[PDB]
Order: structure tokens, then C-alpha cells, then sequence
RNA sequence: GCUUGUGCUGUCUUCGUCCA
């Protein structure tokens, strides 16, 4: 396999993915980082709902 | 913006302090290889002056 | 032809020398290999 | 292991291969093709084995 | 030409019996064999 | 520091990875064991070996 | 002439007084008990499979040092000594371990419990782990989180406390003579008062304490001994006092051998 | 890292008595009062029990290498 | 004079015992538009100038498996760099030298078993291996201790 | 590294006699014995109980080494007993005492059983 | 008769060990 089919066959498993703890970790990491971009940004908009997914996404055991 | 990579990069792997090319005359020293041999000597290394 | 482990989701899988250093299935870059066959044998002492 | 081939839609189509039929005397089907179809992720051989893939 | 060396071998007999290692020197007679259990290297009758 | 530091001993071989002293010498060569190491050096001639045993012993 | 006297007896430990021997003989059987008296304990590990977090030569170490049950250790026979290719079951007993953790959640203890028997000498009662009770969980081996599995194959040999420590039967062996010190073998460093600031020693009760006229007897040496012998449960206590006893008298009859064929 | 099997200076076995004493500390018995119901007679046994710091339920809470 | 008495049967049951990592790193350096550098295990007769040591222990990747006892001087990394062909081509049945040895051996005066290999890709997408190598230590006459 | 193996504490080589005797003709009547593969246990129980012999003048025994396992012996009789005789009769009185401890403390077991 | 495999930089810097 090639790199660039390697990249196509990830990012179709990540489509598929349901869930994995490394991955929702990766996720609620950039979320984390998207939502300090908007607060520098002064939207107070985008950062209610970026609260809200993290709100959802979080609560682990 | 290779210039202020390199030079961050450079003074920080190897401790001395200042450009490349004026290796002599620069402090050095100044950055060192974390000590993990213990906790304690870690937390020692960590507030060293 | 030898056995690789993923680094982050740990899945097995292998690699023919030629293929890109990668996890098939999540794309990791750090995949460990897998242990020997042979019998391993301690004193316990 | 080679489902998620872009050439596997191909490599599949027209073979022959042993199928439990359910309603078990296994049979053999012809292969008119494949489908992706998405939101039918289904275990494949263990739980973490989700697939997309189908074959008509 | 030595076809035993870097061959995995087996302890019958002795103070080491049935202890895994392997053959480094074979010249003949006397079989170097490192020991996998602890971190050495003993001579060894090839009988044994 | 003195020429004492330096003087010639006779071998005996003994298990462990340990040189080994008799401790009335550690006076002279001002050694204790708490991890000093101490170097050795071997004679290659009969008159180098007889320089040794009868100079320096 | 010897005499035994026995004051505490249980599975585990007996307490008992000698009288009439010299020093030298019982502290002969106390060496001897602690380090010559054969025992049976795991000496090989062959580890198929270990994904615990627990280094390889960390459980073998371990599972060393674990007790087996040496009842029968006599008919055994000594791994060098015995002429048979490889291991028989007349000089080795093997043991099996399998433990693996099943679900997601949760975490596994490994018990000496889950140590299965194998093969052995045959009607010989050696080889299986010293359990207190039949509901004693035993010693804790490892643990285990999901996904990991312990698998291993251990061959137990017989053996003395003096090659390793593993094979010594006893834990403890408390010994103790002349609590009153009339034999003046000690000499009790004090501040102000010798006699009120040392404690008085557990048998002080068994023996009259000197007389205030009573002068010193030079003539006197000891003659009862106080001792205490502790085992980890692979021998009972009387079996391990009978066999220091047997293992000294083996020894001395060697010598006597060697003597006698010197000629 | 994990309870030893045995006392280091005599020898006792005391890798089967970790769970029984964390048990008796959890019903509010002092330190000198489970080592002594478990029988720890000497100070080179309690010195074991008492001064055991486990580790291992540290390197278990990292995600197991295979499956 | 400093010295100090253990008890051996404590060091049997375990005391101040203890456990040591080493690891190796290697990559594969890139000298122009197609001189690399590869891992694999060198033959006799396709490389020149090899260690004295064995390459018994390699897999067909050139990278030891985790699991195997390793001596002093065993070769745990098998990497070899082209050289441009001589003129053995004149009768050499293939059998001719055009790699050079670049293997990495163990430490003289150590040994262990080998008890992880982690192999991925440098910044530069050129392989890159590391392999940790563990071994107890017992303590013995000569090693320091303190209060 | 250099460590010798622990069986070499009382596994005996074949070319190693068990116990070498010879005679120290400084004074009269005079043997040295040299016991391989033995320490304090033999040895102590051994020389207090020819202590205790009329006719044995001397006897001594050490250790030269710790680090090996073997230790030697000096015995010095009267003029009518050979030096081996009291060996062996020392070696027979031991046996004979740890027979009748053996004896008297199984009974007590079953007494207190 | 298929016959066995011998070789390693250099220069800085830092941190340590034993005396002092
Ligand atoms: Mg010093
Ligand atoms: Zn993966
Ligand atoms: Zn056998
Ligand atoms: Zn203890």
C-alpha cells in the first residue's frame, strides 16, 4: 500500500469509528484548543456550543 | 523561518547560549539533560541555580 | 512474514519490508514487534 | 483483511464462495457486485471489527 | 562445519540439567553454551 | 603523593570482582572502602618481575 | 543422658528445652535445621506467555520462593544424581499456571491456589503449594487487568537452604540459654544500675534466680537451652527437628566412612 | 511493587497476609493491632507489612500493550 | 574501614534487588537520491568488513524480537550502507560485495534479554528503530550502599 | 560475573578426597586432618566433643577463608591412643547421643500430641 | 564434501566518582 491509500483506508475506519479512548482523547484535546481559539477571539457564540460538545462528549470513569 | 527554529533548537540541545557561529565566548552550560535517575532527583534538577 | 504490534490500539498485523511503518487500521506511526517463539526459560532464583 | 481495498469492489466481483444461507445448508452465490452503505456498521469477526462493505 | 552451533540446546546430565542455551564454540569436545537462566557462558561435554 | 603509593604485591586469584587488600596497607596508599579503586599493572620480564619483588615488594 | 522437654506444640512451631547436651550439639542442630535439611521448592521457570505488567525474572523469583509441600522429599532423588535423560518424575515435580482476566473492567489476583500439579513421583505426597486451610487463598502471585494473560510451566527440585534460600524449611529458630547469667558468659553495659534496666528474658521464670551470698562457679557450664523452631508449612515443626537430627547424624557417618575406608 | 513472599531478615511468609491486613484497616483497627492479629510477632516481619508501598496498582492503570 | 556485611540469604529473598533498562537507537541516513541506508541481516557474501560477533539472532527485518537472551558483542541491529561494485562482476557468481556492514552490537560487558523493539519513522520518513534491552542486578561484594 | 556457584559449598569434585590427613611431626602424636566441603557445623560439634576426652591433649580447628568451604583440623592424643581411634570414637559418641535425642523427643511428641 | 565469518572516528560540552 501506498501512504496517500493509507491516509484514504484511516480516514474511512475513523468514519466508521464509533469510538476509541485514544481518539476521544485526541478529540476533546482539539476541541479543548478550538475553544481557547475562540475565546482569544472574543465569539461568544462559538464557545457555547464548543462547551456544550464538550460538556456531552465528557463524564469518563 | 529556519532562522529562529535552528536557533531555538540549537541552544537548547546543546546549552549554549547564543548563535551558532559565536559558540566561543557564549554561556554555556545553561541547558542541561534532565536527571531521571530518582523523583527526588528530578525535583533537585528542577530548581537548580 | 514477522508479527507487529500497534502502539496505540494495539492490533496485530504484519509487514512485507516494503509497506509504509503504519497501524492498518487507526494510522499510528509507533508499532512494536511482537515476541519470539522461542522458549524462555529462568532459574527462579 | 482486504476489504477496505479500493481494488477489492473488483477483486470480489464474480467469485465463488461458501454462504450461510439462515433460513443451515451452506450454498454458493455469484458476486453481481458490491455496496457500500453507510449507517449498517456491522461486527465483522469481533466487536471491534465494524464494516461497511456489502455484497450483492 | 560445526553444523550444531548457534543451535538451541538442552542440559541432560550434570549441574545443570535440563537447562536451555545456546552453542557458541564448537571445537570439539567441549561446547561453549551460554545459559539463558542466568547471564553466563559454561563448558560442556558434547555427550551431555 | 609518596612512593608508597605505589608498591608491589603478590597475586592470589579469588572469586568476586573485587581487588582485595590485607588493611594494614591502606594506611600508605590512603584507601578505604568505600569505593575507591586502585590500579594494577603487570611486570613483562624476568628482570622487570625481579625489579619488582626485590625494589618494591 | 539427653533430655527433651516440650512446652508448645502446633503444626507450625514447637517450643521445646534441651538439657544435658553441650552448646556446641544444639547449636549444630540449629545450623542444621536452618540451612541442611532438604526441602522441595520451584526451580525452573519456562514462561510460554506473560503480559502482565510484572517482569519475567521478577515472577520467577517469586514463585521461587513460594512453600511446597515436602513430606515425602526423602525418596526423592537429587536432580544431578539421577541418571535419566532430561527430568523423570523420580527428581522433578512440574507445575502449571494459568490466569487471565476476562471483561473489561476490573482487576484479576493471581494466587499460589491457582498452581495445578501436574506430574510427579508417584503416591509420594510432595509438591502441592502450602495452603493454611482449604479455603486459604495463598500467597499473591500477580494481578491483572483485561486483556492480560499469565501462562507458565514451573519444575520444582529438591535442594538445600544452602544453595538458595528457597529451600530453607525454617523461618526463625529463637535460641536462648542461661536467662539469669550465672555462667557470666555477657557482660550488661548499663547507666546506673545493670539489674533494672535490662528485661527480664521469657524463661527467666524456669531457672531460681542467684542467691545475694551466692559466689561465682567456675566449675559450671550450660546445660539447658531454650528453643523455639518456627517452619514456613512445607515441614511440620517435628518433622524438621527429626530431620536436622537425621542429617547430622548422616553427616558425622560420612566422616566416620571416610575415615574407616582411609586406611 | 508488590508484597513480598517472604521476610527479608528470618524468612516468614508474609505475601499472603496483604489482603486480610488492608482488610482489618478498613474496619477502623489500628496498625499494631492488625499486625499483631495477624500474627507478626517480630519487628523484622511487621517492618515488612508496615512500610510496603504498592505500586503496582499504579502500573495497572496504563492501557495493556496487546489484545 | 567502610566496608559493611550482608546477610545472603536476605539477598536470595530479594533484597535490594533491582532492575536495568538499556536502550539502542539506530535510523536509516539518506547520503544522496538513492544511498540508503537498510536494515536487514547481512550475508556473508553480499557484505564485507562484518563484526565478529552473530547475526544468528536477527529476524528477516534485520531487528531482534523481544523475548531473547543476548550476550556481549551479539548484533541486535542489522544495517547495511551500498558500495559502489568493484570489478568482481569479471566471474563472481553474484556473489560479489556491494553493501558495507553498519551493524550495531551489543556492549561488550553487558548482557539481558531484549524486552521491547519499537520501530517507526524519523521526521525525515526514513525508518527508525529503538530497542530496550532489561537484566537484574543482584547485590554483590563491591557495590555501594548508604544511609 | 565472578560469582562461583552456590553448589560449590558442598557439592565435593571427584578429584577432591573428603577428608586428607597428615601427620605434623612438630610435636608427638600429632595429626592434621583437612575436611573439604564443610564449616562451623561439623567442626564445632566435633571439637567439643573431643575436648571432653581424657586423652586428647590438643585439639583445634578454623576456617582460613569464608569465602571457602572447607576447614582444618588439629588433633594431639596421648602416647597410647592413635589420634584416628579418638576421631572415630568421637564421631560414634555423637552419633550414639543424637540417636537417643531423636528417640526421646519423639516420644514427648506423642506424649504431648 | 559444502565450509565460517575480524573491524571503529574525532572534537567539544556537561554531569558525576575517589582523594583533596
Ligand atoms: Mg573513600
Ligand atoms: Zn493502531
Ligand atoms: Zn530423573
Ligand atoms: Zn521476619
Amino acid at each position: 500500500l501506498s501512504n496517500d491509500e493509507v491516509n484514504s483506508i484511516v480516514k474511512m475506519k475513523q468514519s466508521l469509528s464509533s469510538n476509541t479512548g485514544f481518539n476521544t482523547v485526541l478529540k476533546k484535546a482539539q476541541l479543548q484548543e478550538e475553544l481557547e481559539e475562540a475565546r482569544d477571539a472574543h465569539d461568544h457564540e462559538r464557545v457555547a456550543r464548543i462547551e456544550a460538545e464538550l460538556k456531552s462528549i465528557g463524564a469518563e470513569s | 523561518s529556519t532562522t529562529i527554529t535552528s536557533g531555538l533548537k540549537y541552544s537548547l540541545a546543546t546549552g549554549n547560549w547564543g548563535e551558532q557561529k559565536k559558540a566561543m565566548s557564549s554561556r554555556a552550560g545553561v541547558s542541561q539533560v534532565l536527571n531521571r535517575y530518582t523523583y527526588s532527583s528530578t525535583l533537585s534538577h528542577l530548581r537548580r541555580t | 512474514g514477522v508479527k507487529y504490534t500497534c502502539g496505540a490500539c494495539a492490533h496485530n498485523f504484519s509487514l512485507n519490508k516494503s509497506d509504509p511503518v503504519r497501524c492498518k487500521e487507526c494510522g499510528h506511526r509507533v508499532i512494536y514487534k511482537a515476541r519470539t517463539k522461542r522458549m524462555i526459560q529462568f532459574d527462579a532464583r | 483483511k482486504y476489504w477496505y481495498y479500493p481494488e477489492f469492489d473488483d477483486v470480489v466481483k464474480g467469485m465463488y464462495l461458501r454462504l450461510n444461507t439462515g433460513s443451515s445448508p451452506y450454498k454458493v452465490v455469484e458476486v453481481l457486485g458490491s455496496q457500500r452503505i453507510k449507517g449498517s456498521a456491522y461486527g465483522l469477526n469481533s466487536k471491534e471489527n465494524n464494516c461497511d462493505m456489502y455484497l450483492k | 562445519r560445526d553444523p550444531t552451533l548457534n543451535k538451541t540446546v538442552k542440559i541432560r546430565q550434570g549441574g545443570y540439567k535440563g537447562k536451555i542455551g545456546i552453542v557458541k564454540e564448537a571445537n570439539g569436545d567441549r561446547f561453549r553454551v551460554e545459559l539463558h537462566n542466568p547471564n553466563k557462558t559454561i563448558p560442556i561435554p558434547c555427550s551431555f | 603523593l609518596h612512593k608508597m603509593s605505589m608498591m608491589a604485591h603478590r597475586v592470589k586469584v579469588m572469586p568476586y570482582s573485587t581487588f582485595r587488600l590485607n588493611l594494614s596497607v591502606t594506611s600508605p596508599y590512603n584507601a578505604d572502602f568505600d569505593g575507591d579503586e586502585m590500579n594494577l599493572h603487570v611486570p613483562q620480564s624476568e628482570e622487570t618481575r625481579a625489579e619488582l619483588s626485590q625494589l618494591c615488594a | 543422658e539427653p533430655k527433651v522437654n516440650i512446652i508448645n506444640a502446633q503444626d507450625d512451631e514447637v517450643e521445646l528445652m534441651l538439657s544435658d547436651v553441650n552448646l556446641s550439639l544444639a547449636n549444630s542442630l540449629r545450623r542444621t535445621m536452618l540451612a541442611e535439611v532438604p526441602t522441595l521448592a520451584i526451580d525452573l521457570v519456562e514462561i510460554k506467555m506473560n503480559t502482565s505488567v510484572l517482569a519475567d525474572e521478577f515472577i520467577s523469583h517469586r514463585l521461587g520462593l513460594i512453600p511446597l509441600v515436602s513430606e515425602d522429599v526423602e525418596e526423592m532423588k537429587y536432580s544431578r544424581d539421577c541418571t535419566c535423560e532430561d527430568y523423570c518424575d523420580e527428581c522433578s515435580v512440574v507445575l502449571e499456571l494459568s490466569a487471565r482476566h476476562e471483561g473489561e473492567e476490573g482487576t484479576t489476583d493471581v494466587y499460589s491456589s491457582s498452581l495445578i500439579k501436574v506430574s510427579g513421583p508417584g503416591n509420594l505426597n510432595v509438591g502441592e503449594p502450602v495452603r493454611r486451610d482449604d479455603y486459604d487463598q495463598g500467597i499473591l502471585l500477580c494481578k491483572l487487568r483485561n486483556h492480560q494473560e499469565l501462562n507458565i510451566r514451573c519444575i520444582a527440585k529438591k535442594g538445600i537452604a544452602k544453595e538458595h534460600a528457597k529451600w530453607s524449611p525454617c523461618s526463625a529458630i529463637a535460641f536462648e540459654y542461661d536467662p539469669h547469667n550465672k555462667l557470666k558468659h555477657t557482660d550488661f553495659w548499663f547507666e546506673v544500675d545493670a539489674k533494672k534496666e535490662w528485661p527480664d528474658s521469657k524463661y527467666a521464670t524456669w531457672e531460681e534466680p542467684p542467691k545475694p551470698g551466692e559466689v561465682f562457679d567456675y566449675k559450671a557450664k550450660p546445660n539447658r537451652f531454650y528453643m523455639t523452631v518456627e517452619t514456613t508449612g512445607s515441614l511440620k515443626a517435628n518433622q524438621v527437628f527429626s530431620r536436622g537430627i537425621k542429617t547430622l547424624q548422616e553427616k558425622l557417618a560420612n566422616v566416620l566412612f571416610e575415615l574407616e575406608n582411609s586406611r | 511493587m508488590i508484597i513480598p513472599v517472604r521476610c527479608f531478615s528470618c524468612g516468614k511468609v508474609v505475601g499472603d497476609k496483604w489482603d486480610a491486613y488492608l482488610r482489618l484497616l478498613e474496619e477502623g483497627k489500628q496498625e499494631g493491632d492488625a499486625l499483631d492479629e495477624l500474627k507478626l510477632k517480630r519487628y523484622c516481619c511487621r517492618r515488612m507489612v508496615l512500610t510496603h508501598v504498592d505500586l503496582i496498582e499504579k502500573f495497572l492503570r496504563y492501557n495493556p500493550l496487546e489484545k | 574501614e567502610d566496608s559493611m556485611i550482608m546477610n545472603q540469604s536476605s539477598i536470595d529473598r530479594g533484597l535490594f534487588r533491582s532492575l536495568f533498562f538499556r536502550s539502542y537507537m539506530d535510523q536509516e541516513k539518506r547520503f544522496g537520491i538513492s544511498i540508503v541506508e537498510e536494515f536487514e541481516k547481512p550475508t556473508r557474501a553480499t557484505t564485507l568488513r562484518l563484526k565478529h560477533g552473530t547475526y544468528e539472532k536477527l529476524d528477516e527485518d534485520g531487528l531482534i524480537a523481544p523475548g531473547v537472551r543476548v550476550s556481549g558483542d551479539d548484533i541486535i541491529i542489522g544495517k547495511t550502507t551500498p558500495i559502489p561494485p568493484d570489478t568482481e562482476e569479471l566471474g563472481q557468481r553474484t556473489k560479489y560485495h556491494t553493501k558495507r556492514d553498519a551493524s550495531t552490537p551489543l556492549r561488550s560487558t553487558e548482557n539481558g534479554i531484549v524486552d521491547q523493539v519499537l520501530l517507526t519513522t524519523n521526521q525525515e520518513g526514513l525508518k527508525f528503530v529503538k530497542v530496550r534491552m532489561r537484566t537484574t542486578k543482584v547485590p554483590q561484594i563491591g557495590d555501594k550502599f548508604a544511609s | 560475573m565472578n560469582a562461583p556457584d552456590r553448589f560449590e559449598l558442598f557439592i565435593l569434585p571427584d578429584d577432591v578426597p573428603k577428608l586428607k590427613i597428615t601427620p605434623d611431626s612438630r610435636v608427638p602424636n600429632c595429626i592434621i586432618i583437612k575436611f573439604e566441603r564443610e564449616d562451623h557445623t561439623l567442626a564445632n560439634l566435633l571439637r567439643e566433643e573431643l575436648a571432653l576426652y581424657p586423652d586428647v591433649t590438643f585439639v583445634a580447628y578454623k576456617v582460613e577463608h569464608p569465602l571457602f568451604a572447607n576447614f582444618v583440623m588439629r588433633l594431639q592424643t596421648e602416647e597410647g591412643t592413635r589420634p584416628k581411634q579418638a576421631l572415630e570414637r568421637a564421631c560414634a559418641s555423637i552419633i550414639n547421643k543424637l540417636k537417643t535425642l531423636d528417640h526421646k523427643f519423639n516420644e514427648e511428641w506423642n506424649i504431648k500430641n
